[PDB]
């Protein structure tokens, strides 16, 4: 059933969609020390997951932050230090950051061509007999 | 079983790194 | 029943299965009809002799 | 053997001879004649009509040529749809009760 | 004899088969990125069997963390491979009932 | 036994089915950018019932919307465009045969 | 009717439903002309039986 | 004529404080007007 | 679904939203 | 034979031998349906004699 | 059901 | 293969692994 | 007898093949060191052979390995080198696998054209006197 | 056959990336003093073979370190240190990783073009038949 | 065989030839 | 009698060139 | 004609031939 | 009677092949100070016909060398430098021969679609009656 | 005779104040020989 | 025919009286 | 037109022509 | 009369053929002084026409110069200097000359797509009932 396929292909590009959005979450927050909620921006990466048991559909369960340390900054001035001057910002890495969007997009524009492909297999079928 | 993690640059790193959170990459054995 | 079912939206139907089952019927169906007009002809062949 | 595309074409092909067949090999053929100069004994030239005449003649052809319709299907039709046998096994296993047929009912002169 | 078994061979087996190892090679294309993700092989004869199982790929590098075991340079060709294939098989299986038909109808 | 309605079967109205799921779908791509928009959804079983035997549902959003309340996925309603365009013409093929079956049944050729 | 309202630029008109009705005309059409040709051949078969 | 309104593309995207839409034509968008 | 989902809440403070 | 040892997976089989080999049997029982339709046609003509 | 997944409700 | 291959080690010293 | 057309196209495409498979090999091993100096691969090259004694087929006579010699790299880092640190290359040319495949390709597709033109000749013959 | 081919192409696909990750790991320890598995890194080389057993695939057939001897630094108050002083670092050279770098990619792509090329071939071997 | 001097892959034990590479 | 030899781009070259084997040409 | 066609000579330097 | 107009088209395409290797070899030629036997080579160009008295054949009466002088350079210390330190290099223009080659190749390709389309012609004039 | 010739292309297509063309081949364009 | 036009033959040339003499 | 059309001329001074 | 849209749509194919070498004819004299005929040559465009009074085709009744003034440069010591010093060149505007290239290139391809669409209408209507 090559419409399975575009299922796999199609929850495939919605995955990679998904990482793409946290990277630029990711890079828009590299340097913000406030938020709405009063906690710190933590680097976001949305876990990906495979109910493998034919087609497994790859499902974005959820977004985990990176466990990784505040970098703190010595801002003794600033008003949100600390009793000590430090005040923290987010962990985001920025070569961490390119290669995801780097692999989020090739790996995006791969799930196309397999659906293109896959899609000239079906309307194939079609000519069948006929 | 269920298989799961983080992708891309986190998870494509050595175990001394610890980017990726304990419980998630407890994941990526094996679950039901 | 396999046209039917694919084309219902069921999952586990297969465009091949159903293109070569539909393929079976019309081959079958053929027969069926060339088989009638040769046992009518020769029906007819036989009535209209001229005894 | 030949090959699928080949014999389906055979059988359709001598199919259409199933006239010829029953013409000269059954019992076609004493039935009409006789039924025809019955016919010109009555002063009644077409009254029976010819489509009559044939009509009973294809039912007693039936009735009494139906041992020989027997024992061609029990020992070729029957083998052949079980894969028993092949397709000229099956097309000589079924001249041989067809020919014991015409053997017996024809004239010792005649046939020297 | 005559009948569709032997009048279509095994081309009627051979379109399911490249159909089933299309969406094995999508499915490992979409789960290259989620780790833990073991590449999952179908093995030809294996369902020329089941006609007349889902394996794994041993990894030619290693892995980098993830333990995800595809290769997308080998998927691409491999799917390349399967949708030519899945063709020809369209035009063998549509052949055999193109000249079934011309033997029945004689046309 | 011999009705439209048993030979053609459901082909007769699966078409005019995924006919109107390509209006529904086009007009999500078509209204991607105005603000305030739902993606709109057809469900397939349900208008199939209806048609059989004689109010477009709304289709949730996988990521929040940047704030103009649009919760249309092009990328996604383009996989849909795609899938639904393949099965209309596949449900044409099945339909168009039903026709050309009855015509050669009563030509006899 | 349909292939009228159709022709005529009616928006509430679909192709599907004018090939679908004009299927269904041609099919009806079609028995109707052979259902007339095989009443016609028999009545010339019974007409031109010598009686 | 209950649609929904709004400038389609980048002025509508950013956050709301930035307050770039004239509130007229942003609260056309829950489908009032 | 069949109720339009609601539009996405982007606040300066949570709290006075 | 050809079909099947290329559709099988044999590497030892051209798709082009595949192609030139239907190619000549499609080919060559299309000659054979022709000859048969004469020599059916001929009968047919030959039943239909003054005798 | 990630452990520890954020959420997308105000907190 | 049957069977799943194993997944990489990279640790930070070899002696414990 | 029926088919001369198709065994000299269908020649030509097993032999248009093999001049494909040859430039593949040679591509795949152009920085193919190996060990030794004469175990090295060297470009491998198909010849054509028209035997002109109606139709003349294109018969594959055997791979012949290229006279060109070997290309000498100073590199006495390679375990595989030799006294005066050396490393003999396969004489590979990329600007004549390039040519050859632009050349085999179009040639084999030209056959083709033949012989499918081929065989609606031989359908148009059924058709004579009907 | 053309299906050959792409075998033939796809093994040096997979032979490039391996020397690809080769130099990746070459230039990543080029300044790595230490190192675990009580071995100071040593330049890596991919050595491709032609596995002959018309058509000739490319195989890796193990990864072999470099000859150049470890380039010494003195360095008396590292804890590496040995009774002279010296520390020993990777024999990486950078300049031939670049130029692997490139010859990588080039030959990668090129082997793209060749399965590129016998696929057109074989849609067109089946066109004919149709 | 081939190369004479191919790296192994797998994790140094002492104790177990490693068969990952063409030891002949 | 025969006409063999390699084509492609190693036969429409100059001789001078020199890269079929004498044998072959 | 009926003489083959002559082999093109792409010669080096003319003076040798 | 279109056959006429495939001996046209015919003679158009042979002329536009000899008008594309004429500009191959200005190309490769561009640069050459050297010959086979003793005479500097000069940017050739082909001689198009129209014999004028139905259809006018096109045909080539032959390769013409450009009249514009041939490009002195100063290159004092090469061996064929005249008296004055003076060597004589093609007359061949890189901007005329690639619009040579553009208008060759355009040309060519638009004639096989004039031949095409009478091709179609007379196959409709066969079918006319029945 | 009656035949108009010349070289064709990019080098025709120019004034004749380039004179890159023979004198022999630009009067035969003419139509004199 | 046209003057000027190139030859598809060497050119006979001077070294070599073979050339020089026989036309 | 039955009589064929000028050649154009192209000068570079117009007064020569 | 559905022949009449190739009259039309001829006619804006040759229009616009016409535009496109003035504006060739323009960029290759932006910075010419002097001319055959003198007048100092200015920027020339085709002037497009609709007899408006069905299928309304488009006639080009004329070449028109720009009446932008001709720009002046202060070349002293230039032979065509006047009693000021200064010379007058060509009006010429790269960024409207581009626009026209681009324009009449676009409408051009077009005329292409309607012709041919055109086309195809009548090839049914020819095949209408027959």
């Amino acid at each position: 059933s090559l419409f399975n396929v575009f299922n796999v292909t199609g929850s495939a590009m919605s995955a990679e969609s998904v990482r793409l959005n946290t990277t630029s979450s990711n890079l828009a927050n590299a340097d913000s020390v406030s938020s709405s909620a009063k906690d710190t921006y933590k680097a976001r990466h949305a876990v990906f997951g495979a109910e493998l048991s034919d087609t497994v559909p790859v499902k974005v369960m959820g977004i985990v932050e990176s466990d990784k340390p505040l970098s703190a900054e010595y801002n003794p001035d600033h008003p949100l230090a600390n009793e000590e001057g430090y005040i923290y910002k987010p962990n985001v890495n920025v070569m961490e950051e390119m290669a995801n969007m780097i692999s989020a997009s090739r790996a995006y524009q791969t799930n196309v061509q397999v659906a293109d492909s896959s899609k000239q297999m079906l309307l194939r079928t079609l000519q069948m007999g006929q | 079983n269920m298989v799961a993690g983080i992708p891309g640059a986190l998870s494509n790193q050595p175990p001394a790194d610890a980017s990726i959170p304990q419980d998630v990459a407890q994941m990526k054995d094996g679950s039901v | 029943d396999l046209q039917t079912r694919f084309d219902r939206g069921d999952a586990d139907v297969s465009l091949s299965d159903v293109m070569i089952a539909r393929n079976k019927s019309s081959v079958a169906f053929d027969a069926t009809v060339q088989i009638r007009n040769k046992l009518v002809e020769a029906y007819k062949d036989l009535m209209n002799m001229p005894v | 053997d030949y090959s699928v595309t080949l014999q389906i074409l055979a059988l359709m092909t001598m199919l259409g001879f199933l006239p010829a067949m029953v013409i000269l090999m059954t019992s076609f053929t004493r039935i009409v004649v006789v039924m025809s100069i019955l016919r010109q004994a009555m002063g009644l030239q077409q009254t029976p009509s010819n489509q009559v005449i044939i009509g009973i003649a294809l039912f007693l052809t039936f009735f009494v040529m139906s041992p020989v319709l027997n024992e061609i299907n029990d020992k070729a039709v029957q083998p052949y749809l079980n894969e028993q046998v092949t397709a000229r096994e099956a097309f000589d296993a079924a001249q041989a009760p067809m020919k014991a047929f015409m053997l017996k009912q024809t004239r010792i002169k005649d046939l020297e | 004899a005559i009948s569709f078994d032997n009048a279509l061979g095994i081309h009627q087996h051979t379109v399911g088969v490249r159909e089933r190892n299309a969406e094995v090679i999508s499915t490992n294309i979409a789960q290259a990125n989620t780790p833990g993700y073991k590449a999952r092989g179908l093995d030809f004869a294996k369902e020329l069997q089941a006609a007349t199982d889902k394996l794994y790929r041993l990894p030619t590098q290693p892995d980098t963390g993830d333990g995800n075991t595809v290769d997308l340079d080998l998927e691409r060709n491999l799917f390349m491979q399967n949708q030519i294939r899945h063709q020809a098989s369209l035009d063998f299986l549509g052949s055999k009932f193109k000249n079934l038909t011309k033997a029945i109808k004689g046309e």
